[PDB]
């Protein structure tokens, strides 16, 4: 096979990155804001069914380095190919050039590799969008980026993207100044809890978070945390 | 030419999505029930085959139940072909894995491996995809007992009970009102049974016509037995549910 | 070039794959065929059907030899059960007789062949063979065995079937005719007996082809004073021994 | 002119009085038969090129 | 579409269409004249700049201090077959010691367009080129078609406008053949005969591209205030 | 969409056009471009680019379509910004290539040349080039620079395969305003500093927001300097100096 | 041959010498044993002249690449461990490799890596490499303080050359200086090894065994 | 059995000047004690004033001078009639030679030519790869015997002011094109009766911003 | 669609594709070989497009060894390939048993290679027709190869537009020569029937060439008729049918 499944549109795209961004917007919200010496990456997770084991699924925020996390949406089968390049990426940059990835290079590899199953031949793009955050090493500046499916590459100051991302970006102008982030790390946390309870609502238990801090310290902050969280800003609204 | 005639089908719709998945997925619910429900002490696998006839000799056939390895094994549900081929895979993938540590595959690590193959299929080469679905059951000491299913898109997710294959909807309903956290595995084997019989696409429901099959911790010493029943074990424990 | 390495096979909007959907409705446009299976042995008979009358018969072979205690039979296309009869002894003789030195049981064998309908199910430039295939065959361990393996791929086993245009008709006709125990001298007059009411041909044992997987026999053996082995469990019914059978019923 | 069918020849007759007329004469030159060749065929120019 | 769209097919006139297809390349194409005498071959190629701001893209590449070819049709087919040419004539030059025969280099050209014409997911060159030299047995011109004719003349023109070239070619081709020996002249019938095939375009001295080849002159390409000697 | 196009089935295939539509399309994409005015005079050459803005939320400082080959050789990317992210690695490469092999800096218009036949070898195989691209890049360049040979060039190169050498050129979505105003304010008599303000009196009239150096960003390449990237602070002065005579007026 | 390099206060000095010999015959008494990595690497030349030139111009080819790349100029430890990668390879397809990459960047500071023909990769403060190690660094061992000055530096990277010189048999030639600091290297100059012998002989009151 | 490297002689000699170069080399070919030609050119003008002479075994020392010249074209062709110099040219001749070392050219490779101040240029190779600029530099099978007479006259070496001893360094004087010439014959001269393997015939190339200009002298038949 | 390509079949024994390739060689010009006693003498009718070529330099007669004459009809470039290809063939077989080729061996090579052609999706069937032949040491033979892959032997055959006026005027001649006729007589009559073929095709003029391979005239090769025996020919001709 060596057949195009990409045929160019007199449009002034190719169809099948369009019909990618689509499958994108079904996909489930992830929101990214940065704070002065945090991350903050809260995704939506479908909890609404019943009897499902959590507990040894993984969360839909993956860890590629112990300093760069990943978090994604679109086609949740797809994604995981992504993850497992790019983690092998992150180790060949120590073998062969020592020391860990920088944020950059990595959100840069990984723009290089949903771009090139779009121009190669005998494949289609794939319809997945990350959410690439993280820490530089030796440094102490959020770099907060985004990749999309077509294979274009952003940093921000903070950004949405997934199911009806419009009604948190619209929020996010307006709660969160470009000048200055939320200074603790707890505010920052309850800013994006507060964001995430627009679009997700229906009780605190479809809401995760993830907070990373320099110096190579990912943890996943639990239902329970999340729960204190979530009451506080209920009161307070 | 050869271009003219391509199908391509590994395109997306204008929607984002794949045709051919979804149509794997409505062709699985024509082939039989498998219900796996995670029992404190083992897991329940319980399968209603998807042929029957008093000529068929279905007494040899495990032919929804197959062991990848003495600790994981899988109940199948949809063309069975396709699902052959995967399944030595996943032999291969486990002796492997053997063979390099010299320890025994965790349940998350062989789940991965399936389906990334099937993801593989679907999303380029021009294939169709391979049209399977699987419920493990499967011990290890790092998470447990773990209950999983995957779909021929390639993507997994865990549970404490599913069901696969037809009236897939009906048999979530049931499973959430007659479900606790923790059972024996007795009472496990009942529900199992049980859902069997409400769900069943023909009025009676019968031990040649099920294949059935646990994993206990009724083996000492923290071992994990691995039974698959002969149907004349089958016979005895549904005169005890009172089904039959 | 060639670009035929896409999906000839593709699930259908309605579910189901068209293509091994229509393979089956020809394996009921050809020959009939049934197997019973008894407990000291295993029977297979089928016609033997040509273009004209003046054509041999006995150059021409619709009960195949895997090996020695393993015979197939089919109903379907000639053409494509003459390829795959050759490909299922190459991976025979390739996967376990040098890997074992020996011959695969009935199971193992089945299987193997089922990978091969399997790869013209998937890719290609390949359609489905149009064969439904009998394997009946002993081995020691679980004894005699009888199976169907069909264009899709999967396999069953049976206690008694048939395959081919008259299938329908024919299973209800043992069904009552299969008992718990049946011998394999009472077998062969029930196999004649049901492929009489599905053949109208004249009735003779040059027109009905008779194979057992019935009991060893060491006078095939090729060879003597080796006790340790013992001969095919095969046995292939030439047209006299059918010629007494044919009046004893 | 090469390749001009009998209704373009008589379109370039033709079209040299409308010229004829705009210079304002009364007679028609040998210069304006000319420019209907241009003004009048059947094609309007070469396309645009980029590259041919 | 009927059999239209399709290298591979026929076609029950017994043509293709694809083939008239790649012909348009030719007639799109901006005028190219070639004439020879016995002494010297001359390429006259009209350039053509896309604005004021830009400058005018070459259309003649030399190929060899005795050979060049210009293009009329599209700029990336030609720089295919500019390579190609190149790399026949250094490996004549290697192994056999030896100036590329003009004759045997057409038929090489030929069965490149060709093979591109009868396998599927090919294309046919939307790319004429005109192939002056000077060898051994003098000089010559070489006309290329998409189809993959190849022919030797004594002086033709492919273009747009090509039919104003050629009716001009058969007034003044018994002049040319006797002039030899002054290279100067046959320059001047070459402006003179790309003056025939404008369309009110002018001639600059940076629009009109000379090239030459001698008996003792080598492939040379003029354009600056060189051609305003001959403008 | 859905704009009469008769053929468009090969990604070679023709045509009535007497040239190829898919390469037609590809200069369809640069009128999407965001905007980039390059003017080049023979004392420097200044690529000005527009980043872009698309939210508040939007870092639009670290965003950029100034991009480096090399120190003497500047480029700029319009139209399809992911099919640059290859490109500009392999003319990277190409620049290095020629120091490896010559250890000398490579002419503008050969650096130009290179990235033109990369950019046709779409295909599903054919020629001397084994295509290894399906689809023709959608995105052209204007690659500015500087040898000590020819001077200063400036080149627009194409997804078609074709280089113009311009003496100044801005190609994006405003591409046919900027155009009418290079015609007649450009000429051959400019310094740097009324070129370099006359970049921003053109970004002005294709500026979607207004002019500040929160979304536009100006670069140059000099002969004795190398190419430079200009910083905001820098950037702003001259935007001001700008608005200074403008409202002189 | 020998190629030395010691860190100190400064930065690095590097000191060569310039006579690359081929059998008992000396071929060429004015090669040039640095090879510029970059204006901020600094490559020595010893074992095989061919094999150790050729692949420190193509690892320069690389580093213009690092450094386009992450807009940023190529760490002294990913160069090395390049170059590193690269030569085991040949490792036992027969060739040779001695090189100390010398460099101070910002982030990193002065490091020295010692890359080797078999994919060795050794850090230190010093190495010597060559067939006259054993005489440099009995005298840069002994004349060595961590804390120096540079003028007292750069007369280090001659003394121990000299010595080389001296006794070993295929170094002479002429020896350069550079010296690296973070900005870059600043070259030195050439100074003939044996007129440099007249002066120090005179200055230290040294090499009382030549006669006269 | 077979072993593919013999030699083939020969003696050639570079020397740079200040707006001169000259690279001379003898017309001799031999394969052991047998005479095979007295007249074989080994100084080839390649184009450029850029004159190459590979010297040593024979068939080699024709082998990159049949891609070198084949790079002269190819660089011309894709750069449109660029001029290339003799710090450009180096470095080509170097990916050659190094390219193949698991199967080496066994050659003395030597260039010479102007550069852009309008001085001389010469530039050695030696078998493998890697090259340093010199200002004289013989090779070949005589090698040893031309180069310390042309140091001792060239750059002077140890030599000093007359009549101060050792106190005062010689100055190194100018170079002119007249002289170099007279260098030249006079150890050509010195080669051909101390040195079994140079005869025949020497030839002069002298190459300058002027012209290339061949000049040819006898030398002794044995 | 069915009537579009060569691997498809339908169901009148039609595959309408290799038909189609007839009428491409039908465009051709004239080219006749006649099967004489000694050899086999070609002659093309080579149009004369504009009095701007250069005449006699375009050769439609090409060798193929030494020892087979090949020339064919229909489309030109596509003929080229053939005649390459067959080339090839004739050098592989040159070496590999060290002798020329037979011609019933030549004609088995080039048969099957446009026979291939009608079995891929990827592939047109060429469009030519060829004639050729020569000597060798099992006598003279000549064939004429369809582009369908058909051929046989032959006493006289030819292809063309003006295959009608040539095809009749054969049956003369063996009805003239029942017997046979010189390989030098037959010159004469190359010219004949070449200039009336120009009796479907007067909208232009046109140059003859002519070519033998016989035994007894040139040793067994491939040459070409040429200076005043070629003019001999001309006038015959041209005085008939004046």
């Amino acid at each position: 096979y060596d057949r195009a499944l990409s045929i160019f549109s007199p449009d002034g795209h190719i169809f099948q990155v369009e019909y990618a961004l689509e499958a994108v917007k079904r996909g489930t919200c992830a929101v990214g804001v940065k704070g002065k010496n945090c991350v903050v990456l809260g995704c939506e997770r479908r909890s609404t069914l019943k009897l499902q084991d959590t507990r040894i699924t993984p969360s839909k925020v993956s860890k590629i380095d112990s300093h760069v996390v990943l978090s994604f949406s679109g086609l949740n089968a797809d994604s995981r190919i992504l993850i497992e390049k790019a983690r092998v990426e992150a180790q060949s940059h120590r073998l062969t050039l020592e020391d860990p990835v920088t944020v950059e290079y990595l959100t840069r590899y990984v723009a290089g590799v949903q771009q090139r199953y779009t121009q190669s031949g005998g494949v289609r793009p794939f319809g997945v969008s990350t959410l690439i955050a993280g820490f530089d090493p030796r440094d102490d500046e959020p770099k907060l980026y985004q990749t999309e499916p077509s294979g274009i590459y952003s940093s921000w100051s903070a950004q949405t993207i997934g199911r009806n991302s419009k009604t948190v970006r619209e929020f996010l102008e307006k709660n969160y100044d470009r000048k200055e982030p939320p200074a603790t790390v707890e505010e920052c946390v309850k800013l994006t809890v507060r964001s995430l309870l627009e679009v997700v609502q229906t009780g605190a238990k479809n809401i995760e978070i993830t907070v990373v801090k320099p110096d190579s310290d990912i943890v996943a902050l639990s239902s329970e945390e999340i729960n204190q969280y979530v009451t506080q800003i209920e009161q307070e609204k | 030419g050869s271009r003219r005639y391509d199908s391509r089908t590994t395109i997306f719709s204008p929607e984002g999505r794949l045709y051919q998945v979804e149509y794997a997925l409505e062709s699985i619910s024509h082939a039989g029930t498998a219900i796996g429900i995670m029992a404190s002490d083992g897991i329940v696998l319980a399968a209603e085959r998807k042929v029957t006839s008093t000529l068929l000799e279905q007494d040899t056939s495990t032919e929804k139940l197959y062991k990848l390895n003495d600790k994981i094994a899988v109940a199948v549900a949809g063309l069975t072909a396709d699902a052959e081929i995967l399944i030595n895979t996943a032999r291969i993938h486990a002796q492997n894995y053997l063979k390099t540590y010299n320890e025994d595959i965790p349940v998350e690590i062989l789940v991965r491996r399936l389906s990334d193959i099937k993801q593989g299929y679907t999303q380029h080469g021009g294939l169709r995809p391979f049209g399977v679905s699987f419920i493990y059951a499967g011990y290890d000491d790092r998470y447990g007992y773990q209950l999983y299913t995957s779909n021929p898109s390639g993507n997994y997710t865990g549970w404490k009970a599913i069901s696969v294959g037809a009236n897939t909807s009906a048999a979530q309903t049931l499973l959430q009102m007659d479900y606790k956290d923790d059972m024996k595995v007795d009472d496990a084997i009942e529900l199992a049974l049980k859902t069997l019989s409400k769900t069943t696409d023909s009025s009676a429901l019968t031990y040649d016509r099920l294949e059935f099959a646990t994993i206990r911790k009724g083996a000492n010493d923290g071992e994990v037995y691995q039974k698959i029943f002969k149907p004349q074990e089958i016979k005895d424990i549904l005169v005890k549910t009172g089904i039959t | 070039t060639d670009r035929y390495s896409f999906s000839l096979t593709t699930f259908s909007p309605s579910g189901k794959l068209g293509q091994i959907d229509y393979a089956l409705t020809a394996v009921k446009q050809g020959v009939t065929s049934l197997g019973i299976k008894a407990t000291n042995g295993v029977v297979i008979a089928t016609e033997k059907k040509s273009s004209s009358p003046l054509a041999m018969s006995e150059t021409l072979s619709k009960v195949s030899l895997l090996t020695p205690d393993i015979g197939a039979v089919y109903s379907g296309m000639g053409p494509d059960y003459r390829v795959l009869v050759d490909k299922s002894r190459k991976v025979a003789h390739t996967s376990y007789k040098r890997i074992y030195g020996e011959y695969p049981p009935t199971k193992l064998l089945v299987s193997e062949v089922a990978k091969i309908m399997q790869e013209a199910t998937q890719s290609g430039g390949v359609r489905p063979f149009g064969v439904s295939l009998l394997i009946a065959g002993h081995d020691e361990f679980n004894g005699f065995s009888l199976y169907q393996v069909d264009p899709s791929g999967s396999y069953f086993p049976w206690k008694a079937t048939a395959i081919g245009k008259g299938s329908v008709a024919a299973k209800t006709f043992l069904e009552k005719r299969w008992n718990d125990e049946l011998e394999l001298e009472d077998a062969i007059h029930i196999a004649l007996l049901t492929l009489k009411e599905s053949v109208e041909g004249e009735f003779n044992g040059d027109t009905i082809e008779l194979a057992i997987i019935g009991d060893e026999n060491p006078d095939l053996l090729g060879y003597t004073g080796i006790p340790t082995d013992k001969g095919p469990r095969f046995r292939k019914l030439t047209s006299q021994e059918i010629n007494d059978r044919l009046e004893a019923l | 002119t090469d390749e001009f069918n009998g209704a373009q020849l008589k379109a370039v007759t033709v079209e040299a009085g409308m010229i004829a007329l705009r210079n304002g004469q009364s007679s028609v030159k040998h210069e304006d038969f000319v420019e209907g060749i241009s003004e009048v065929q059947a094609r309007k120019s070469k396309s645009v090129s980029f590259y041919a | 579409n009927n059999y239209d769209g399709d290298t591979v097919t026929f076609s029950p006139t017994g043509r293709l269409f694809q083939v008239e297809y790649a012909l348009e390349a030719i007639k799109q194409g901006s005028v190219t004249v070639g004439l020879r005498s016995n002494t010297h071959a001359v390429l006259v190629a009209l350039k053509r700049n896309a604005d004021e701001l830009s400058s005018y893209q070459k259309k003649i590449i030399k190929c060899d201090e005795h050979m060049g070819l210009s293009l009329a049709g599209l700029a990336p087919d030609a720089r295919v077959l500019s390579n190609y040419l190149r790399q026949q004539c250094n490996y004549s030059s290697l192994v056999f010691n030896r100036k590329l025969a003009v004759e045997r280099a057409g038929h090489l050209l030929c069965d490149k367009a060709q093979k591109n014409t009868q396998s599927y997911g090919g294309r046919p060159y939307g790319v004429g080129l005109l192939i002056i030299g000077y060898d051994k047995s003098g000089a010559h011109l070489l006309e290329f078609q998409p189809s993959g004719n190849v022919t030797e003349l004594y002086g033709t023109a492919i273009g747009a406008r090509s039919q104003g070239a050629k009716t001009y070619l058969e007034r003044t081709l018994d002049t040319f053949i006797k002039i030899d020996g002054n290279p100067d002249e046959l320059i001047k019938a070459g402006v003179e005969a790309i003056s025939q095939s404008l369309r009110d375009e002018s001639l600059t001295v940076d629009n009109l591209s000379i090239a030459i080849v001698g008996k003792d002159t080598p492939f040379t390409i003029y354009d600056g205030e060189a051609v305003a000697k001959y403008i | 969409f859905l704009t009469r196009s008769e053929y468009d089935r090969g990604v070679s295939t023709f045509s009535p056009e007497g040239r190829l539509f898919q390469v037609e399309y590809s200069l369809e994409a640069i009128k999407l471009g965001s905007t980039a005015i390059g003017i080049a005079t023979k004392e420097g050459v200044v690529l000005g680019v527009e980043k872009r803005a698309t939210s508040p939320l939007l870092e639009s400082d670290s965003i950029e379509k100034i991009v480096e080959i090399d120190r003497h050789i500047g480029c700029a990317m319009s139209g399809l910004t992911a099919d640059a992210r290859s490109m500009i690695e392999h003319a990277r490469t190409a620049a290095v290539t020629h120091n490896l092999y010559y250890d000398e800096d490579i002419n503008v218009e050969s650096l130009t040349q290179s990235v033109c036949d990369l950019a046709l070898r779409f295909g599903e195989g054919a020629s001397g080039e084994e295509r290894l691209m399906s689809r023709p890049f959608g995105v052209a360049l204007l690659i500015a620079g500087h040898d000590a040979d020819d001077g200063y060039q400036l080149f627009h190169a194409e997804p078609s395969g074709t280089f113009y050498r311009y003496n100044a050129k801005a190609i994006g979505s405003g591409s046919e305003g900027a155009q009418a105003e290079l015609l007649n304010e450009w000429h051959s008599s400019l310094t740097l500093k009324e070129a370099e303000l006359l970049v921003l009196k053109i970004l002005k009239q294709v500026m979607e927001e207004k002019l500040d150096e929160n979304n536009a960003q100006l670069s140059c390449i000099t002969k004795q300097d190398g190419f430079k990237i200009y910083d905001n602070e820098k950037t702003a002065e001259l935007i001001k100096e700008l608005k200074e005579k403008e409202a002189a007026e | 041959t020998t190629t030395l390099a010691f860190r100190f206060q400064g930065g690095i000095i590097v000191a060569v010498d310039s006579r690359a010999t081929a059998g008992n015959w000396v071929a060429s008494q004015t090669v040039k044993k640095v090879i510029e990595i970059n204006p901020f690497l600094l490559g020595t030349m010893a074992g095989g002249a061919a094999d150790c030139q050729f692949w420190e111009t193509w690892l320069g080819s690389q580093c213009r690449l690092h450094e386009l790349r992450e807009k940023e100029r190529i760490s002294v430890a990913a160069a090395s461990k390049i170059l590193s990668n690269l030569v085991y390879q040949y490792k036992g397809a027969g060739l040779s490799m001695g090189t100390m990459i010398c460099g101070y960047t910002r982030k990193e500071g002065p490091t020295i890596y010692y890359v080797d023909s078999d994919g060795t990769r050794l850090k230190g403060d010093i190495f010597c490499v060559g067939s006259g190690q054993t005489f440099a660094y009995g005298v840069l061992d002994s004349n060595y303080k961590w804390d120096l000055s540079v003028e007292d530096a750069l007369y280090l990277g001659k003394r121990s050359i000299l010595a080389a010189a001296h006794r070993d048999a295929y170094s002479g030639g002429s020896v350069n200086l550079y010296h690296v600091t973070e900005d870059g290297w600043i070259y030195h100059g050439n100074h003939d090894v044996g007129e440099l012998f007249w002066k120090v002989k005179e200055e230290e009151g040294s090499f009382n065994n030549v006669i006269g | 059995q077979f072993n593919p490297y013999g030699d083939n002689g020969g003696t050639i000699l570079g020397i740079a000047g200040e707006d001169f170069a000259v690279l001379a080399g003898d017309t001799r070919n031999i394969t052991d004690y047998s005479i095979n030609s007295r007249y074989e050119p080994k100084v080839f003008d390649c184009g450029d004033n850029i004159v190459m002479s590979a010297n040593g075994f024979a068939a080699d020392g024709d082998a990159l001078v049949k891609r070198f010249k084949n790079s002269v074209k190819w660089y011309h062709f894709d750069h449109n009639d660029k001029k290339l110099s003799i710090n450009s040219a180096a470095r080509n001749i170097q990916h050659l030679l190094y390219g193949k070392r698991f199967f080496p050219y066994y050659v003395h490779t030597i260039i010479a030519g102007l550069d852009e101040d309008g001085k001389g240029a010469v530039y050695s190779f030696d078998p493998v790869g890697s090259y340093e600029r010199e200002q004289c530099r013989a090779g070949g099978a005589a090698a040893s015997l031309i180069m310390p007479f042309l140091d001792n006259q060239v750059n002077f070496k140890n030599q000093y002011e007359p009549g101060t001893n050792g106190k005062v360094k010689k100055p190194l004087k100018y170079l002119s094109v007249e002289e170099v010439i007279k260098l030249v014959r006079d150890s050509f001269t010195s080669a051909t009766e101390r040195h079994i393997q140079v005869g025949d015939g020497l030839e002069i190339l002298i190459v300058t911003k002027d012209g290339v200009r061949k000049e040819f002298y006898e030398l002794k038949r044995d | 669609g069915y009537d579009l390509s060569n691997s498809v079949f339908s169901p009148d024994g039609r595959n309408f594709q290799v038909e189609y390739a007839v009428k491409a060689v039908e465009n051709g010009t004239t080219s006749i070989g006649i099967k004489c006693n000694d050899g086999v003498v070609f002659a093309v009718e080579k149009l004369i497009t504009s009095k701007l070529l250069v005449p006699q330099k375009n050769v439609k007669i090409q060798v193929v060894d030494r020892h087979i004459g090949c020339v064919y009809s229909g489309l030109i470039p596509d003929g080229r390939h053939l005649v390459n290809r067959g080339r090839e063939e004739a050098a592989s077989f040159k070496k590999l048993y060290k002798t020329p080729i037979p011609i019933p061996a030549f004609a088995d090579r080039l048969g099957q290679y446009v026979q291939a052609h009608t079995l891929y999706n990827s592939v047109r069937p060429f469009g030519v027709s060829t004639i050729f032949g020569g000597v060798d040491k099992n006598g003279a033979h000549l064939y004429m190869l369809e582009p369908s892959g058909s051929y046989w032997g032959y006493k006289g055959a030819a292809t063309g537009k003006g295959r009608q006026s040539a095809k009749a005027e054969l049956e003369k001649l063996v009805d003239h020569h029942p017997e046979g006729l010189s390989a030098r007589e037959a010159v004469k009559q190359a010219a004949k029937i070449i200039y009336l073929a120009h009796e479907d095709n007067k909208e232009k003029d046109f140059e003859l060439e002519i070519s033998w391979c016989s035994l007894s005239e040139t040793n067994g090769l491939h040459k070409f008729v040429k200076g005043d025996l070629l003019q001999e020919a001309i006038d015959f001709a041209q005085k008939e049918i004046n």
